[PDB]
RNA sequence: GCGAAGAACCUUACCAGGUCUUGACAUCCUUUGACCACUCUGGAGACAGAGCUUUCCCGGGACAAAGUGACAGGUGGUGCAUGGUUGUCGUCAGCUCGUGUCGUGAGAUGUUGGGUUAAGUCCCGCAACGAGCGCAACCCUUGAUUUUAGUUGCCAGCAUUUAGUUGGGCACUCUAAAGUGACUGCCGGUGCAAGCCGGAGGAAGGUGGGGAUGACGUCAAAUCAUCAUGCCCCUUAUGACCUGGGCUACACACGUGCUACAAUGGAUGGUACAAAGGGUCGCGAAGCCGCGAGGUGGAGCCAAUCCCAUAAAACCAUUCUCAGUUCGGAUUGUAGGCUGCAACUCGCCUACAUGAAGCCGGAAUCGCUAGUAAUCGUGGAUCAGCAUGCCACGGUGAAUACGU
C-alpha cells in the first residue's frame, strides 16, 4: 500500500485434478463462503466437458484460457498526459486474474439453465476464439494499440 | 464420606485455606483427594460511560468466581471436628457436605 | 500404538498410530461416512504423502469441537505429531514442507460500537 | 430544490423568520447551471446579552459548506453568514478549475 | 481527554477492594446495608479525619475496621464512643457489630486526608494559591515520591469558573506498578462549589 | 380475557346495565370502563363512555355486540393536513 | 416530583404488574440491575473506589 | 435504532374530569398511646359511613394519630455562575519546566542538524546541562510446553449396559495454580553507532494477534433530567392523589436497519459437526393431548452432575422448468394461544384464505487488509409479555494492494 509491496498468499493444490489455476477460480465463483456449490459447478463441468468432447478437461481448460489472457492494457494515470489512458503491460501474475474475472463475470450471463453448464460452455467458446470474454480481451487489445503514442 | 466446596472472589486468598484444609485434615490421619480446579464463572457487565448522551462510548467490567473441591474418603471424627472448629478468613464460602 | 494430539480452531483431535494395513476410522464411525465429501479427505492423507508411508499406519482418532473443516486440520496435526512420535527421524521431511506448525488463526473478538470484529456502521457526507 | 431544516434553541421559530432565511439561501443556486437537491440545515441561538448566532450547513455533491457566525442582530448574523458561504463557494469553483 | 480513576485501574491488581465478603441470593441486601454503613460511620467522624473503612462479614456478623490518624478522638474516654457506635449500629444493622480502629502514622499521605484539610482550608476563605503549595510542602517533606493538586470551580470569588494545578516530585499515571492514591473533595463556599482533586505517588 | 375462561367485565359496569333492566330506560349510563367488552344484555340501553374528555354516547345495537366500548369513542381528533 | 416517586415506588400497589424499579442510591428509573439493585451511574462511579466486592474492570 | 439494558395501566414528567392543604416525603412540641390491618355499603378510583380488635415493645425506643407549629415540596429557570462525568482532534506524537546563555524588549536555545524507527523511540553533533507529563515497558486474553490435582471431567489398555452406563484407571484431552518460553538472543552481509537485510533453531521473529490504557489543551461542545450546589421564581400551587387519554397522529421530507427481486434457487423426506452463557418468588425433561402456537404432568437441579438445548448453513435423494411463477412476502377476512385485574387507541405468536410493490436499483455515497470482508445460526442485559435494536459466541470462509 503505502510503505512497501505485501507477500500473496499461495494457493493450495486442488485435488483430483492436481493443478493451482482451479483452486483459483473456485475460489472465484464462491459465493458468501459457499465452498461446496462452486467445487461441485466446476467439477461437473469439467466432467460433462470430457462428455460432450472428447478431450481431457485440462487441456480445454488451458487453450481455452490462453485466448483470455491480455497482454496490454490502458491505464489512466499521469506520465505521457494527465489520464491519458498509457497503456501498459500487464505483470506475468495479473494475467490469470484478468482471466478466471472475464471468464465467470461473463459465465454468470450466458443464461440459457443452470450454471453448471453455462461455464462450460463458454470454456468451449474460448478453445477457439469466440463467445463474449474473447471478445473482451480483443476489444481491450484494439484500445491499447489506439493509443501508440502515449507509452 | 465428605466433599468440602470452596469458592471465592481471589484465587490468592483461597488457595492458601484450600491447602490449610488439607493440611489440617491429612495431619490427623485422614485419606484426602487434594484440590480439583473446577471451572471458574465469569460475567461481564457493559455500562454506558456518560451520562446523557453517546451510545458509542461504553466500559465494560467482570466479575469472575473460583471454585475447589475436596475429597475425604475415610474420616475419623478428630478430623471432622478440627475441619469444624477451623476458621477460615472472610473472603471464601465453604460448603462441608 | 502410538499417541498425538491434533489441535486448530476450536476443535481437538486425539490420534493414535497403529502398524497395519490404513483403514481410516473416525469416532467409531468410518472415514467416508464421518466426513463424506471427497475433497475433505486429502488433507488427512498429506502427512502420510510427503513421506510415501500412505499404507504402513492405520489410524484410531477420537475428536471433537468445531465443524467439519476444522477438525479436519485438528486430525492433520495430530497425525503428523503421531507420526514423528514413532519414529524421530522424519522431522526435516515435514518441517520443511510446514506441516508442523499449530494454525495461530483463531475467531477474532467483537467490539462495542462496531457491527462485527472490524466492521463499522455506515456513514454519510451528503 | 433546497429543502431547509431550521432548529430554534432558546427561542421560537417564527414565519418571517424562515422567510428571510428561505430567500437569502436560496440566493446561493445562482453559482451552478443545475440548482442541486440537498439538504440546507441551519441553527439559531440567542444568548441573554441580546447577541444572536447562527450556523449553516450545505452538503453539496463534493463541496461542504460550513458557516457560523455571530453578531448583535440576527438578521445581520444570517446576511454574514451568507456572504461566507458564497466565499466557500467561490474558493471551491477557482480550486477545481485551476486543477483543471 | 478523560481520565479513567486511578483507584479504578488498580483494583485487583495492586491494590484491592474495601468490602471483603462473599455473598449470593442476598448479595444486594449486604451491599446496600454496607453503604448506609458507610455514610453513617463518614457523617459523624468529620473532625476524626477518617480515611479508610474495612467492612468484613462472616456468619450474621460484621467486622469493620476504621483507619484514622488521630485514633484518640475516636475512642472515647476509656472507650465511650466505640461502645455508643457499636450500641447504635448494632440497631441499625440488626445484627451483631464489632469495630477495631487501626492508626495511621504519617497522615500526609493519605490523599482523603490532605483533600479535606485543603477543602476546610478552602472554605476559611484562604487563598488556594497558597493552601495547595502548602499541602504540597507537608506531604513532600513527610517522605513522598510525588504529588499533584488541582482546585476547580468559582476561584476566588470569580464569574468564570476556572481550574489551578500544582505537581511536582512524579506521578506516573500510566504505570501499573504504581501504588498511587486519589481523592476528590467538596469545598462550599457562599460563591458556590469547589472541587479539589489531590493525588499522591508513594514510594517501594 | 381473549382466552376461553370467559368474557371480560367490569363488575362496577355490569351492575349498572343488569338494574337498568326496568321498562324506564331512562338512565343513560355514564362511563370510563372502555375496556369493557359488549354482552348481549346491553342491547337497547345508551351508554356514555369517556374518550379522554368527554361522554360520548353510544346506542347498543344488534351487531354491535362482542366488541369493546372504546371502539366507539374515538380519541384522536383528526381532519387533515 | 421527585421525592414522592421514590415514596410512591416503595409502597404496594394495586396489583403486582404496577410494581417497577429504582436504582437505591439516586433514584432512576431507566437501566436499573437487579444484581447489584443501582443504576448505570451509582455503578460505574461506585466500583472505582472498589466498594462492590469481586467486580473490577474487564480487559479480556 | 441517541438518554430509553425494553411507554397497554405503573413508567409519565404531558392533557381532561374529580379532589387535598404543616401536606405524598424528613427533624421537631402536646397527649392517646400500637396505629395499623381486615369485612361490608356508596363511588371510575382517590376516598366517605359503620363493625372487629390495638396483646405497641421493653420511664426509654419503633411507629401512629389527633389538632400543633417552625417547615417541607418543585423532572420550575439559567450546563454562559458551578462540582462531578463524557465526546472530539487522537493512541496523533507531541506539551513544558529549573539553572545557564543570547536580545533594549516581546522573545530565542534546550525541542534545531544526520541517519533511524510505529513514536522529541536511539545514537551522533551542538550554548547548553538535566528534569516532568505523554511514547515504550509493568496488566488481561489467544497460540506451545513442565510439576502437583483427578470430580460432577476424560475412557487407551479390562469385563458389562439403552449407550461412560456399572465396577475399574488418571494413560490422553479438560479444568487452573506455579514456572519455562521471544530477548535482534545467534549466525552472514552492511554501517562507525543506533540500526537495516538475509538465514538458522522454534508453537511463535522482529512492539507475534487482540484488549485495557486517551499528555498540555481547542470547541463558553453535552448533561441544573442520574446526583450535588449559587441566584431567581411558585407555595391553597409551578406542591400531592385518582381514573381516562397521549408520548403509537399522517398530505409529505431526511438517517440507520430487516426481507426480497429467484435455478449457486423454491418445496418435500433422511441425516452430521460447536463455542460462549443463564437458572430456587428459578430452569423446567420423559409421557399423553392438539395439524400448530401450545395444554396436562412432574423427573433432576443451589449445578464440570439437571434443564434451557437432538444448532442452522453444509451433505445425500426427489420435484419444479425461467414465468411476476411452486420467487417474494406486504396488506386484509375468519378462528385460536400466552402473559397480565385488564390486549379497542396499543402486545407477541399460530392455522386457513387473500395475495401487493418488486425482475439488481439515476447523480451520488459507505464498510473492509485474513480467520478480516461476506454468509448462517446461538446466548445474554432490560423484562409478567413484547427487538429486524445493543452486547457477546462460534460454523463455512474469499479477492486485491503495481503505487503516492
Ligand atoms: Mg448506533
Ligand atoms: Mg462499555
Ligand atoms: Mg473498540
Ligand atoms: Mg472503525
Ligand atoms: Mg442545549
Ligand atoms: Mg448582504
Ligand atoms: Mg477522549
Ligand atoms: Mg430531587
Ligand atoms: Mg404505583
Ligand atoms: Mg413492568
Ligand atoms: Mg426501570
Ligand atoms: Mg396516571
Ligand atoms: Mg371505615
Ligand atoms: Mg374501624
Ligand atoms: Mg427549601
Ligand atoms: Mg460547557
Ligand atoms: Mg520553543
Ligand atoms: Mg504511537
Ligand atoms: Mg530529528
Ligand atoms: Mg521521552
Ligand atoms: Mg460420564
Ligand atoms: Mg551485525
Ligand atoms: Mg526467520
Ligand atoms: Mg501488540
Ligand atoms: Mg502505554
Ligand atoms: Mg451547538
Ligand atoms: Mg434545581
Ligand atoms: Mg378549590
Ligand atoms: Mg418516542
Ligand atoms: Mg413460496
Ligand atoms: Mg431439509
Ligand atoms: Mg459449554
Ligand atoms: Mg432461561
Ligand atoms: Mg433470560
Ligand atoms: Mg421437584
Ligand atoms: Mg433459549
Ligand atoms: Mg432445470
Ligand atoms: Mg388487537
Ligand atoms: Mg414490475
Ligand atoms: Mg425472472
Ligand atoms: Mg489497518
Ligand atoms: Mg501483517
Ligand atoms: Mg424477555
Ligand atoms: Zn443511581
Amino acid at each position: 500500500p503505502r510503505k512497501g509491496p505485501v507477500a500473496k498468499r499461495d494457493v493450495l493444490p486442488d485435488p483430483i485434478y492436481n493443478s493451482k489455476l482451479v483452486t483459483r477460480l473456485i475460489n472465484k465463483m464462491m459465493v458468501d463462503g459457499k465452498r461446496g456449490k462452486s467445487q461441485a459447478i466446476l467439477y461437473s463441468a469439467f466432467d460433462i466437458i470430457a462428455q460432450e468432447t472428447g478431450k481431457d478437461p485440462m487441456e480445454v481448460f488451458e487453450q481455452a484460457m490462453k485466448n483470455i489472457m491480455p497482454l496490454l492494457e490502458v491505464k489512466a494515470r499521469r506520465v505521457g498526459g494527465a489520464n491519458y489512458q498509457v497503456p501498459i503491460e500487464v505483470r506475468a501474475d495479473r494475467r490469470s486474474t484478468l482471466g478466471l474475472r472475464w471468464l465467470v463475470n461473463y459465465a454468470r450471463l450466458r443464461g440459457e439453465k443452470t450454471m453448471e453448464v453455462r461455464v462450460a460452455r463458454e470454456i468451449m467458446d474460448a478453445a477457439n476464439n469466440t463467445g463474449a470474454s474473447v471478445k473482451k480481451r480483443e476489444d481491450t487489445h484494439k484500445m491499447a494499440d489506439a493509443n501508440r503514442a502515449f507509452a | 464420606k465428605i466433599r468440602i466446596r470452596l469458592k471465592a472472589y481471589d484465587h490468592r486468598i483461597l488457595d492458601q485455606s484450600a491447602e490449610k484444609i488439607v493440611e489440617t485434615a491429612k495431619r490427623s490421619g485422614a485419606s484426602v483427594s487434594g484440590p480439583i480446579p473446577l471451572p471458574t464463572e465469569k460475567s461481564i457487565y457493559t455500562v454506558l460511560r456518560a451520562v446523557h448522551k453517546y451510545k458509542d462510548s461504553r466500559e465494560q467490567f467482570e466479575m469472575r468466581t473460583h471454585k475447589r473441591l475436596i475429597d475425604i474418603v475415610n474420616p475419623t471424627p478428630q478430623t471432622v471436628d478440627s475441619l469444624m472448629r477451623l476458621d477460615l478468613p472472610s473472603g471464601v464460602d465453604i460448603e462441608i457436605k | 500404538q502410538y499417541y498425538g494430539t491434533g489441535r486448530r480452531k476450536s476443535s481437538v483431535a486425539r490420534v493414535r498410530l497403529v502398524p497395519g494395513d490404513g483403514k481410516i476410522v473416525i469416532n467409531n464411525r468410518d472415514w467416508e461416512d464421518y466426513i463424506p465429501f471427497a475433497a475433505l479427505r486429502e488433507v488427512i492423507k498429506q502427512p502420510l504423502v510427503a513421506t510415501e508411508t500412505l499404507g504402513n499406519y492405520d489410524v484410531l482418532v477420537n475428536v471433537h469441537g468445531g465443524g467439519y473443516t476444522g477438525q479436519a486440520g485438528a486430525i492433520r496435526h495430530g497425525v503428523a505429531r503421531a507420526l514423528l512420535q514413532v519414529a524421530p527421524e522424519y522431522r526435516p521431511a515435514l518441517k520443511s514442507a510446514g506441516l508442523l506448525t499449530r494454525d495461530p488463526r483463531m475467531k477474532e473478538r467483537k467490539k462495542y460500537g462496531l457491527k462485527g470484529a472490524r466492521r463499522a456502521p455506515q456513514f454519510s457526507k451528503r | 430544490m433546497l429543502k431547509y431544516n431550521i432548529r430554534g434553541e432558546n427561542i421560537e421559530v417564527t414565519e418571517p423568520i424562515r422567510d428571510y432565511v428561505e430567500k437569502k439561501i436560496d440566493k446561493l443556486e445562482r453559482y451552478f447551471t443545475e440548482t442541486p437537491d440537498a439538504n440546507v440545515h441551519v441553527n439559531l441561538k440567542v444568548y441573554s446579552d441580546k447577541n444572536a448566532k447562527v450556523e449553516v450547513t450545505i452538503p453539496l455533491p463534493n463541496l461542504v459548506l460550513r458557516a457560523e457566525e455571530t453578531s448583535g442582530d440576527l438578521y445581520a448574523s444570517i446576511d454574514l453568514i451568507v456572504d461566507k458561504l458564497e466565499r466557500q463557494i467561490r474558493k471551491h469553483k477557482t480550486k477545481v478549475n485551476r486543477k483543471f | 481527554g478523560q481520565k479513567v480513576h486511578p483507584i479504578g485501574m488498580r483494583i485487583g491488581v495492586i491494590r484491592d477492594w474495601d468490602s471483603k465478603w462473599y455473598a449470593e441470593k442476598d448479595y444486594a441486601d449486604f451491599l446496600h446495608e454496607d453503604l448506609r454503613i458507610r455514610d453513617y460511620v463518614a457523617k459523624r467522624l468529620s473532625d476524626a479525619s477518617v480515611s479508610r473503612v474495612e467492612i468484613e462479614r462472616a456468619a450474621n456478623r460484621v467486622n469493620i475496621t476504621i483507619h484514622t490518624a488521630k485514633p484518640g478522638m475516636v475512642i472515647g474516654k476509656g472507650g465511650s464512643e466505640v461502645e455508643a457506635l457499636r450500641k447504635n449500629l448494632n440497631e441499625l444493622t440488626q445484627k451483631r457489630v464489632h469495630i477495631n480502629i487501626v492508626e495511621i502514622k504519617r497522615a500526609d499521605l493519605d490523599a482523603k486526608l490532605v483533600a479535606e484539610n485543603i477543602a476546610r482550608q478552602l472554605e476559611g476563605r484562604v487563598s488556594f494559591r497558597r493552601a495547595q503549595k502548602q499541602a504540597i510542602q507537608r506531604t513532600m517533606r513527610a517522605g513522598a515520591k510525588g504529588i499533584k493538586t488541582q482546585v476547580s470551580g468559582r476561584l476566588g470569588g470569580a464569574d468564570i469558573a476556572r481550574a489551578e494545578h500544582y505537581s511536582e516530585g512524579t506521578v506516573p499515571l500510566h504505570t501499573l506498578r504504581a501504588d498511587i492514591d486519589y481523592a476528590w473533595e467538596e469545598a462550599d463556599t457562599t460563591y458556590g462549589k469547589l472541587g479539589v482533586k489531590v493525588w499522591i505517588y508513594r514510594g517501594e | 380475557r381473549s382466552l376461553k375462561k370467559g368474557p371480560f367485565v367490569d363488575d362496577h359496569l355490569m351492575k349498572k346495565v343488569e338494574a337498568a333492566a326496568e321498562s324506564e330506560k331512562k338512565q343513560v349510563i355514564k362511563t370510563w370502563s372502555r375496556r369493557s367488552t359488549i354482552f348481549p344484555t346491553f342491547v337497547g340501553q345508551t351508554i356514555a363512555v369517556y374518550d379522554g374528555r368527554k361522554h360520548v354516547p353510544v346506542y347498543v345495537q344488534e351487531d354491535m355486540v362482542g366488541h369493546k366500548l372504546g371502539e366507539f369513542a374515538p380519541t384522536r381528533t383528526y381532519r387533515g393536513h | 416530583a421527585k421525592k414522592s416517586m421514590i415514596a410512591k415506588q416503595k409502597r404496594t400497589p394495586k396489583y403486582a404488574v404496577q410494581a417497577y424499579t429504582r436504582c437505591e442510591r439516586c433514584g432512576r428509573p431507566h437501566s436499573v440491575i437487579r444484581k447489584f439493585k443501582l443504576c448505570r451511574i451509582c455503578f460505574r462511579e461506585l466500583a472505582y473506589k472498589g466498594q462492590i466486592p469481586g467486580v473490577k474492570k474487564a480487559s479480556w
